[PDB]
């Protein structure tokens, strides 16, 4: 119903005013008018989303290192649980919006990988933050989203795709960082890095820079790890 | 570790 | 709930960099009556300068992305920009009426009263910077030249806060006024009554003091060519 | 011009 060119032009404004929820709050209204997402707009979305919970990921590590050094500590946990509370929110309206909207639409593999690793990353934010049975059962829902979108990109995508690389980018620090398995990590970078080098000069112009940084990062993380 | 910085 | 309650969790969302939960804080703290201590007091300053400071710095931007485009970038850039000027005329308009109602009235100190009256002042200012205008105007000036006179009266040259009021003031001059000449005559009298009198400045405020001493003479250097 | 700063 509102002119979705508007809703883009307003979250690219927002986006330089360093303006995060206005910004989730355009592409929120442009994904929930039912249609498909252009690269642009997915890109839009995925850029406010990132930073409106990147926020409170944050906060939340800062207030929860002050809670563990009576009244004190009992304001700090307060606080904390607020944060939180804000953190699942947001989760869950990506998590509600890749479900309702971006999965069901996407027409092609390398969209459908996007978003399948888009869920994977907001229950692993969620991770970071559960606990008890709830988390449990978080957990659980980020390895499956990774590692589906993991076996369509294996089947439909060349290795030489950025969208397939920064996949495998983040399910490895999902094991890395979630499940504490440095071996399924690094194997996991190894290899997608592997896989697309060899296939390096196949690589389009439009592509070569977004591919390489990645398998940069994959590198990197491997030097860390 | 380094999760993708931008999509 | 208690003041120190509210108090605790202004520190730990400015930890968080959480301003907005910040101010929030201090306006509940301020509305209970009681007056201010020198901590609550920066607590508050602290929170509501970010707060107005992120969407000044937002007004910037698109203000001059709006001078810069177009047709339809530049209608998003003013729309936009209008939806910004609203938020920062509500937090000014906000800051202003706890000045009014609850801090200037109250304040049994005079370096309180100074304080406050500078800070209405400067959130006239902010006001000014995007406004009807002579009034608001208006309302700046007389504010600073109270919070001047009090500060002449009860507070050596070297004081911070009569220093940083005149850095603000003279700021106000050269470009709210458009009025160089005052401002540096300001500036300049400010800071040589401070040079001349450093030899007794407390050990405890002489960083602060020769801090706002420096950003005179920046300001100088700049103004004179 | 640079004004007071938090």
């Amino acid at each position: 119903h509102m002119d979705k060119n508007e809703l883009v032009q307003k979250a690219k404004l927002a986006e330089q005013a360093e303006r995060y929820d206005d910004m989730a709050a355009c592409m929120k209204s442009v994904t929930e008018q039912g249609a498909e997402l252009s690269n642009e707009e997915r890109n839009l979305l995925s850029v406010a989303y990132k930073n409106v919970v990147g926020a409170r990921r944050s906060s939340w590590r800062v207030v929860s290192s002050i809670e563990q050094k009576e009244k004190k500590q009992q304001m700090a946990r307060e606080y904390r649980e607020k944060i939180e509370t804000e953190l699942r929110d947001i989760c869950n309206d990506v998590l509600s919006l890749l479900e309702k909207f971006l999965i069901p639409n996407a027409s092609q593999a390398e969209s459908k990988v996007f978003y399948l690793k888009m869920k994977g990353d907001y229950y692993r934010y969620l991770a970071e933050v559960a606990a008890g049975d709830d988390k449990k059962g978080i957990v659980d829902q980020s390895q499956q989203a990774y590692q589906e979108a993991f076996e369509i990109s294996k089947k439909e995508m060349q290795p030489t795709h950025p969208i397939r690389l920064g996949l495998a980018l983040n399910f490895s620090v999902f094991y890395y960082e979630i499940l504490n398995s440095p071996e399924k990590a690094c194997s996991l970078a190894k290899t997608a890095f592997d896989e697309a080098i060899a296939e390096l000069d196949t690589l389009s112009e439009e592509s070569y820079k977004d591919s390489t940084l990645i398998m940069q990062l994959l590198r990197d993380n491997l030097t860390l790890w | 570790s380094i999760s993708l910085p931008v999509p």
